[PDB]
């Protein structure tokens, strides 16, 4: 072969995630995470392990860049000490959260030619690129990640922002809930390494919900939904009742309070908005998210309001890929091996040449 | 679902008789060549219109066989409009044909010239195949044993 | 379609050369 | 194309129902289509000629007789039809009279004294 | 073809039987007839059984 | 040559005797069916060796060609022969040799070329019981 | 090999195991017929035999070596060239085991069930018992014949159908 | 063309004289039925197994009526 | 359910063998599956074709 390569690199919300294009697992993760002394840039396990006197910051936590100058630090200091390699010799392809301003979109393309200085890019949108691993180019795209959510459909080979949904449920509001219904308890939380465990613990451990109905006629009955939990450290935290519906919300909004859409509401939003000659083309394409990938049981209520939602003359597809946690890697990872890729692939000779603006355009 | 069948689809076109990142090489042509099509009873009449087509090209028992197949398919309703579309995708006797020595009414008749005469061609394709056979084992041996000084097997390119 | 082809406008002149198709 | 679909086209015509809309009856139509697609019989144009001057002379007419004579001339003048003695026998076998034994009467011969 | 026998293997079995009647029957009408002609279908031999079961419908008539 | 090919001439020409002389009236009623599906089994060798006359024109035939061929023949007619002896040199009739072919029916079960064979003749043979 | 299968097809008290090896043998030797064919219409050349003479070494190996064996001896006479590593002999005594394997696979299938059990001829363990009809034939009246016994059989296999 | 019309005018003459006979024998067939029966009759067809099919279609549009 | 796919898929083996499909039986198994979804099969009989040429391309 012998064309020139392509790495990829997506700084999570929660971990950073690195590594050379067509790589099914991330080559390196380390936690998102740039100290001061509270090294004093350092990202890591002695950066995790110095928590105590270290600031623990996330550049990207709301699907939004909020601090500029730790995000291209962060990306930075990963290409160069979590990959060890050099900047100027590979060139990069990021993913961004959905609904990114133009403007922010343009202040990224600029920092990353000018500030690391890359051979060629491609900044664009998350859950397109996720759902070209997941599966079919066209489709809908049931986001959920873990500060945002959005209901993409997508025919075009990109979304349509004229149907796109902006909903708050990501897994921020499902660990809040958690610190809600705890303290509702009256068991404390403790600290940030409480928080992330037990978000742990609701993604694997605990009962994620099949109906309201029958669990609460068993927990109303007599609770045995509680399943014990031993941690070397030594914590026992288990509750039945409250474990099913926790992760419930969504099944039910006003079960928090909240005024926004369900699941079915916000895909049922979105369809009904999309061109009805493709509805059944984008019927057969929707997939599954959330950080409940460790012990399914959303699949089943959203496959049957998916089928109650249309007739019955079309069967559901609901496609259901082994990863939807590093979805948005395997992603990047496929689309960047691809040599028909290059033609939606900008290079630097054109940034100069057709201006800052065409990184729009030609990258898609 | 379809998108984990696929993962198991992937393994068996790889040669099981390393073999981890092949796959991820072969995963990533698979899906780059899967959306393409995607992306740009009228159903047993699909059946019978190569029914036809196989009694005009000879062999009247398969078809035979098939219109009474196709009533008891219909006694998964996709999977046979793929069998349809993949029909000709597949790999490239009988004691009796002239015998009224049985029953216990047989009809009277005559010769045809369309029976009896395409019972020894029944046999005769399998006799024009026993020593075609002969001609494709001696010359696929000797196309390895003779050609030229320098040619063989790759041992001596190691 | 070749009675499809066929409705096509013909002239209702026909030759005083030719009695061999006269269209 | 293809002749069993063209039968379909045949069973839109004849049938109010679509070709779509019937199943049962085209697996009757691929039955007895096929296995019998190509003559088996012996051709004769002339005794199509003499059998519908025959048809003709049972609706009592003679003057029709002799201007199919004519119709007979141009089918030959034009001469773009491959089996002239065939569709002129499917026409003849749908005849309907406007208003007993003729297994006696002359037919075409079953090629079977004939290598075929 | 070796003189195309396999054409006539089933002919003098066909004709065998039919130059049985030809030799049984000679000289018969009457009932004695359809007696004579009805000792060819008792046979266990099914070519005969099947030849005679439609030469029977014939002459009953 | 000639002497390793003619056990098939005899397993022939042993066959056609039985079934020539027990197609008359008196032998039998499983005793005729028995000679009468053996008219389809000869049909097969005859049309080989018919086939291999036009064959020898163009020059594609030979005396190790066809000991090659009949290798299956060699057997599958020496079966045959052995039954049509069977019945013509101790006469059995009816029930008779219809104990004959359920010996028969044992005394190969694990062949798989001399069972098949005999499996088919048995339910052609017994429609007249 | 042409004498051993030549003679015990005249023989039919060879058992059904000798009269499937050798029809298995034969099979083999159809091949080195076809050679036979071809090369008499073509007319030194001993590096294109030097193959066909590795061939005949071990199918002339399995005639000498199974030398009158019948039964479950000539069950482990050929499931000793299953104990073999080089493809060459492993596929040259394929296409003659499934055959030897054949007879004695039809009997355990009923003696597993019920259904006839032909061992007039003893190529099979069981070794049955006359006059034991009173009611003490729920134990022994089908000894376990040890020479018998073929090699893919083991005691647990022999004595459990059983 | 020009002369590809002509023969688009030969066409028109032998299917108006097939549809004088089709008339004066007072068949069955209409005009539209005929143009399929002239396509099948081209390739080499029994007419005797036509006929026994438009002799069934004919009265399974009674099994309609 | 269970009793009855694996009937199913005993019996969608013929039909598929009878009309010389390159289909094996694991392969029958994922497309019996991704048939039943809805996707068109019309269009699954080309993608078909396709992945079975790009993987020989590599052979």
């Amino acid at each position: 072969d012998d064309d020139i390569a392509a790495l990829v690199v997506d700084n999570g919300s929660g971990m950073c995630k690195a590594g050379f294009a067509g790589d099914d697992a991330p080559r390196a993760v380390f936690p998102s995470i740039v100290g001061r002394p509270r090294k004093d840039s350092y990202v890591g396990d002695e950066a995790q392990s110095k928590r105590g006197i270290l600031t623990l910051k996330y550049p990207i936590e709301h699907g939004i860049v909020t601090n500029w100058d730790d995000m291209e630090k962060i990306w930075h200091h990963t290409f160069y000490n979590e990959l060890r390699v050099a900047p100027e010799e590979h060139p990069v392809l990021l993913t961004e959260a959905p609904l990114n301003p133009k403007a922010n979109r343009e202040k990224m393309t600029q920092i990353m030619f000018e500030t690391f200085n890359t051979p060629a890019m491609y900044v664009a949108i998350q859950a397109v690129l996720s759902l070209y691993a997941s599966g079919r180019t066209t489709g809908i795209v049931m986001d959920s990640g873990d500060g945002v959510t959005h209901t993409v459909p997508i025919y075009e080979g990109y979304a349509l922002p004229h149907a796109i949904l902006r909903l708050d449920l990501a897994g921020r509001d499902l660990t809040d809930y958690l610190m809600k219904i705890l303290t509702e308890r009256g068991y404390s939380f403790t600290t940030t390494a409480e928080r992330e465990i037990v978000r742990d613990i609701k993604e694997k451990l605990c009962y994620v919900a099949l109906d309201f109905e029958q669990e609460m006629a068993t927990a109303a009955s007599s609770s045995s939904l509680e399943k014990s939990y031993e941690l070397p450290d030594g914590q026992v935290i288990t509750i039945g009742n409250e474990r099913f519906r926790c992760p419930e919300a969504l099944f039910q909004p006003s079960f928090l309070g909240m005024e926004s859409c369900g699941i079915h509401e916000t895909t049922f939003n979105s369809i009904m908005k999309c061109d009805v000659d493709i509805r059944k083309d984008l019927y057969a394409n929707t997939v599954l998210s959330g950080g409940t990938t460790m012990y399914p049981g959303i699949a089943d209520r959203m496959q049957k309001e998916i089928t109650a939602l249309a007739p019955s003359t079309m069967k559901i597809k609901i496609i259901a890929p082994p990863e939807r946690k590093y979805s948005v890697w395997i992603g990047g990872s496929i689309l960047a091996s691809l040599s028909t890729f290059q033609q939606m692939w900008i290079s630097k000779q054109e940034y100069d040449e057709s201006g800052p603006s065409i990184v729009h355009r030609k990258c898609f | 679902s379809i998108t984990q069948l696929f993962d198991d689809l992937c393994e068996a076109l790889l040669p099981a008789a390393n073999r981890k990142r092949a796959k991820r090489s072969l995963k990533k042509v698979a899906y780059n060549a899967l959306f393409t099509n995607l992306f740009q009873l009228p159903a047993r009449n699909k059946i019978l219109m190569l029914s036809f087509d196989l009694r005009v090209g000879g062999l009247g028992p398969k078809a035979d066989r098939l219109e009474e197949l196709v009533e008891e398919l219909e006694a998964v309703g996709s999977v046979l409009d793929l069998l349809v579309q993949l029909a000709g995708s597949g790999p490239p006797r009988d004691y009796f044909l002239n015998n009224k020595h049985v029953g216990r009414n047989v009809p009277y008749s005559g010769y045809d010239c369309d029976d009896l005469s395409v019972f020894e061609m029944d046999v005769q394709s399998l006799i024009s195949r026993e020593e075609c056979l002969c001609h494709s084992m001696i010359q696929e041996t000797l196309q390895v044993m003779e050609a030229a000084p320098g040619t063989g097997l790759p041992t001596v390119g190691l | 379609l070749w009675e499809a082809a066929l409705t096509y406008e013909a002239s209702k002149r026909r030759c005083w050369e030719r009695v061999g198709c006269p269209p | 194309k293809s002749p069993n679909v063209l039968l379909q086209n045949l069973c839109c015509r004849i049938l109010g129902r679509s070709e779509a809309d019937v199943a049962q009856q085209f697996q009757y139509a691929v039955r007895v289509i096929g296995s019998n697609f190509a003559p088996t019989v012996e051709r004769d144009e002339f005794l199509v000629a003499e059998k519908i001057k025959k048809e003709l002379i049972r609706q009592r007419r003679e003057a029709d007789a002799a201007l199919f004579s004519e119709l007979h001339r141009k089918l030959h003048s034009q001469g773009v039809l491959k089996n002239k003695w065939s569709i002129l026998y499917l026409l003849l076998s749908l005849s309907e009279d406007p208003r007993s034994y003729a297994t006696l009467f002359a037919q075409a011969l079953p090629r079977d004294a004939h290598s075929t | 073809l070796r003189r195309l026998l396999v054409w006539t293997y089933d002919p003098k079995i066909r004709l065998k039987t039919l130059a049985a009647l030809v030799d049984h029957c000679q000289g018969r009408k009457g009932g004695e007839l359809a007696s004579a002609v009805h000792a060819y279908t008792k046979t266990g031999d099914p070519y005969m059984r099947s030849l005679v079961q439609h030469i029977l419908s014939l002459v009953s008539h | 040559l000639v002497h390793r090919i003619l056990p098939v001439a005899a397993s022939y020409s042993a066959v056609t005797r039985f079934i020539e002389e027990k197609s008359s009236f008196e032998y039998g009623q499983v005793n005729h069916a028995l000679a009468a599906a053996m008219r389809t089994l000869v049909k097969e060798h005859l049309i080989l060796v018919s086939q291999l006359e036009q064959l020898h024109r163009q020059g594609l035939l030979s005396l190790q060609k066809l000991w090659f061929y009949i290798q299956p023949a060699m057997r599958t007619m020496d079966i045959l022969a052995s039954l049509a002896t069977s019945v013509d040199k101790g006469e059995c009739l009816g029930g008779s040799t219809l104990s004959l072919l359920h010996d028969r029916s044992f005394s190969y079960t694990g062949d798989s070329q001399a069972q098949e064979l005999c499996l088919y003749l048995t339910k052609a043979a017994s429609a007249p019981y | 090999i042409r004498r051993y299968t030549d003679q015990r097809s005249l023989d039919r008290s060879f058992g059904l195991v000798g009269q499937s090896f050798c029809a298995a043998l034969h099979q083999e030797l159809r091949e080195y017929y076809r050679l036979l064919s071809v090369l008499h219409s073509q007319l030194r050349l001993l590096v294109w035999t030097y193959d066909p003479k590795i061939r005949l070494k071990t199918l002339a190996a399995l005639v000498d070596h199974c030398q009158g064996r019948k039964g479950g001896e000539l069950a482990s006479a050929v499931h000793a060239y299953t104990k073999t590593g080089d493809p060459y002999m492993r596929s040259l005594v394929q296409h003659i085991l499934s055959l030897v394997s054949h007879p004695v696979l039809s009997f355990l299938y009923r003696w597993i069930y019920d259904g006839e059990l032909e061992d007039t001829y003893h190529e099979f363990f069981v070794a049955s018992d006359p006059t034991v009809k009173t009611d003490r034939l729920w134990h022994d009246k089908y000894t376990l014949r040890k020479s018998m016994i073929p090699s893919f059989m083991t005691m647990d296999q022999s004595r459990k159908v059983l | 063309a020009a002369a590809a019309a002509a023969n688009l005018n030969a066409v028109r003459e032998t299917m108006d004289v097939l549809l004088e006979i089709s008339r004066i024998l007072n068949t069955g067939l209409d005009m539209e039925t005929l143009s399929i029966c002239v396509r099948l009759c081209e390739q080499g067809i029994n007419p005797e197994a036509l006929s026994s099919v438009i002799k069934e279609l004919r009265k399974a549009t009674e099994a309609l009526k």
